[PDB]
């Protein structure tokens, strides 16, 4: 348990930020680290997010961390390329929580 | 590219024209349009009915019709008969299997957009009756004009070869060869501006359902875009044309005889203007009187149906809705007075 705190707080999930992820993703002390660092790497080198957007999602959408890597990388893909959503934006709006179901119905209704 | 000139020529128009009942039509002509099984009646229409009924599809022209009576002269006398269209209820978007061929050899119904039998029906044909069809292919509103049993004579016309070429195959596919092959039927492929000359004063009814911006095809298909760049004088001139033909309905009229003008568009300039324009034309250089007729009843008893512009100053016109979304179409029936 101490080994992982020190994981999550190099992570940057110190100062407090650790209190949404246990209330959504409590298995975030029993999970692989290695499946916490695919999902890390998906996003800094394949989504580009900077290493303090890449701590922030992880804080606001802790739902990243079970979801699977090619699901993801897509339903970024959707804000980036398909909405037109800068990294920042992204991030700050918590969007990669939601189900891409309820973003493509709502962003498509709005496009048409 | 032409979809997206034709999007963007219709946000500028339509937003104005419209306000804010203008993104509701703007989502129904961007998702799949609603269709309705107008029953063949060559093809035993009573089994064909009852098969769609088992879909939970119901008759609109009868549910409309019995509604007649409430809020003159029977339905009969005011709207064209035994015109059978089976729909889906309000918010289903089921869609009908294909049609296959049954009776007589025959298909058994022809999907089509709902709202396209409207001027058909609204033209009201009476037994007898000498009909026009001026601007026919592909031949689904000649299809509906026979299946009423009303046409002594029907003429069919439309100036491209090619589309003569499916209206034939549906009068084929959809028609016995005992009636496609008599004097009741007659496939033309002439300029329509040119019947005041030739049939002037010889149909009691003419449908001028007018080549238009074609709203809702302009958005899916790219191939023939009306809104292409090459086609901009075609596109500009497209209203000089629609009273054109108009006007050659109303010459080909008998006086007395009815006229309805369509369009599966919801531009003003193609649509009042178009009937104000061919109206003017005919009192001016011509001489005749023609008085538009007043459709609030028919629209009413229909309304159950489809969505409604009921802002329209002449004619009416149904705006797609994801509750029923059945493309735009205008129509205005007239009356040949002098
Ligand atoms: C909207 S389509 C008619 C649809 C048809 N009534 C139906 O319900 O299947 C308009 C037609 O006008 C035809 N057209 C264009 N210019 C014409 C002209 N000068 N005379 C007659 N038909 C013409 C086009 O070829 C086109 O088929």
């Amino acid at each position: 348990m101490r080994k992982r705190s020190s994981y999550l707080q190099k992570l940057g999930l110190g100062e407090g930020k650790l209190k949404r992820v246990l209330y959504c993703c409590p298995e975030i002390f029993t999970m692989r680290q290695q499946d916490i660092n695919d999902t890390v790497r998906l996003l800094k080198e394949k989504c580009l997010f900077t290493v303090q957007q890449v701590t922030k999602i992880l804080h606001s959408c802790p739902s990243v961390l079970r979801e699977d890597l090619g699901q993801l990388e897509y339903k970024f893909q959707y804000a980036y390329f398909r909405m037109g959503i800068k990294h920042p934006d992204i991030v700050k709006s918590e969007y990669l929580q939601y189900s891409l179901t309820k973003i493509k119905q709502r962003h498509i209704y709005l496009e048409r | 590219p032409a979809v997206r000139l034709a999007l963007q020529n219709f946000d500028m128009t339509y937003s104005v024209q419209f306000g804010d009942l203008w993104p509701s039509i703007r989502v129904s002509l961007l998702s799949e349009q609603k269709y309705g099984a107008l029953v063949n009646n060559f093809a035993a229409w009573d089994h064909v009915s009852a098969k769609l009924e088992q879909l939970s599809a119901k008759d609109f022209v009868n549910e409309a019709i019995s509604h007649w009576e409430l809020q003159p002269s029977p339905a009969s006398w005011a709207c064209s008969p035994n015109l059978r269209c089976f729909t889906f209820d309000r918010g289903d978007i089921s869609r009908f299997p294909p049609a296959r061929p049954g009776s007589l050899g025959v298909m058994e119904y022809y999907l089509m957009d709902a709202a396209s039998l409207l001027p058909v029906l609204a033209l009201g044909l009476q037994p007898g009756d000498i009909v026009l069809d001026l601007c026919a292919a592909p031949g689904g509103k000649t299809l509906a004009l026979l299946q009423t049993g009303c046409c002594r004579n029907l003429a069919a016309n439309d100036l491209s070869p090619s589309r003569i070429a499916r209206l034939q195959k549906i009068l084929h596919s959809y028609v016995p060869e005992e009636i496609r092959d008599g004097n009741q039927v007659r496939v033309t492929s002439w300029d329509g501006r040119k019947w005041g000359e030739l049939e002037g004063d010889t149909y009691d009814r003419v449908l001028v359902d007018v080549p238009c911006t074609t709203d809702r095809h302009s958005l899916h298909e790219e191939e023939n875009n009306i809104f292409k760049r090459s086609r901009k004088k075609e596109r500009q001139i497209l209203p000089v044309l629609q009273v054109q033909l108009l006007a050659a309905g109303l010459l080909a009229t008998k006086p007395g005889g009815h006229v309805v003008y369509s369009t599966c568009s919801l531009s003003h300039l193609q649509n009042e203007y178009v009937v104000q324009g061919a109206i003017e034309l005919l009192a001016n250089q011509y001489s005749i009187q023609v008085q538009v007729e007043d459709l609030t009843h028919f629209r009413r008893v229909f309304m159950d149906t489809f969505c409604f512009f009921s802002s329209c100053q002449v004619g009416e016109l149904v705006i797609p809705n994801l509750m029923a979304n059945f493309g735009p179409m205008y129509f205005c029936k007239m009356r040949r007075l002098t």
